[PDB]
């Protein structure tokens, strides 16, 4: 919802310039709304064409390199939280599991959505599962990964 | 089987001199190897107990035969030995301290599991 315009005089209009402002180059019309639209094209302007070009100097300034966004990475987060972490995202696929044990005893045709959710468990029951484990996964390995590597080094 | 079951009191040496038939010349290279067998599971059987205890089991009895087959095991001089170095070996895996090999797979792990997401 930004346009480059051109006006619309009556000169304008009896010369012929609103064709002419197309020509050169990719030619853009505007969308929102139909009243403003109809108004617009006719009393208010033209529509012409904006494209962008932003350099590789730009891009790395438009990123935000940032110092501390990299070292958290690194950063080493609580055993206990890991540990109790573990145990509460168990808790979650402990409720997907009745619906699951469900689903699993019959999946002898194709689709698994549909054979999920006909053998009882909403969507993908293994999906739900999975996710719950992945995100756990995820912060417990890379913390491994980094705290062995930081006792070492700064030692 | 008797060795490999961990007897040296049924193991005979009279059922190999029933053949005369060039069985009996071996008989004397066998005679050596029930010692050396004695000798070896006593390494592994003590944390360390005393001298006297353990004699009597290796059938030495003179000092002469202790040194003999202490320098095999690498125990250090006769009637003294240290029985001790097998025992040591178990108990290392009581540390914690140091994490990289102690966890192990780390590497391993984490790379087939970044492919995988």
């Amino acid at each position: 919802v930004i346009d480059a315009f051109r006006l619309i005089n009556a000169n304008m209009m009896v010369l012929g310039h609103e064709p002419r402002q197309t020509t050169s180059n990719l030619g853009h019309l505007n969308k929102p709304s139909i009243q403003a639209l109809i108004h617009g094209l006719n009393r208010h302007y033209y529509s012409i064409t904006i494209n962008y070009r932003k350099n590789e100097l730009e891009q790395k300034m438009l990123l935000n390199l940032h110092k501390k966004s990299w070292m958290e990475g690194l950063t080493l987060q609580d055993y206990s939280e890991h540990c109790k972490h573990n145990e509460s995202v168990v808790k979650e696929m402990l409720e997907l599991a009745k619906n699951y044990n469900k689903a699993v005893e019959e999946e002898d045709k194709m689709t698994p959505e549909q054979l999920a959710i006909k053998n009882v468990g909403k969507q993908d029951p293994k999906r739900h599962l999975e996710e719950h484990v992945d995100v756990l996964m995820t912060s417990n390995i890379v913390q491994c990964l980094a705290a062995m590597l930081d006792t070492v080094v700064f030692k | 089987q008797y060795l490999m079951e961990g007897s040296y009191n049924k193991v005979f040496l009279a059922k190999g001199n029933i053949p005369a038939e060039s069985y009996t010349f071996f008989i004397d290279i066998l005679l050596d190897t029930i010692r050396d067998e004695i000798a070896g599971c006593i390494e592994k059987a003590y944390e360390k107990i005393l001298f006297a205890e353990a004699t009597r089991i290796l059938f030495f009895s003179t000092p002469k035969k202790m040194t003999d087959y202490a320098k095999k095991r690498g125990w250090l001089l006769g009637p003294n030995n240290y029985y001790s170095f097998a025992s040591q070996q178990q108990k290392p895996e009581d540390s914690t301290i140091p994490s990289t090999e102690l966890a192990r797979q780390v590497i391993e792990y984490a790379r087939q599991l970044e492919m995988i997401v």
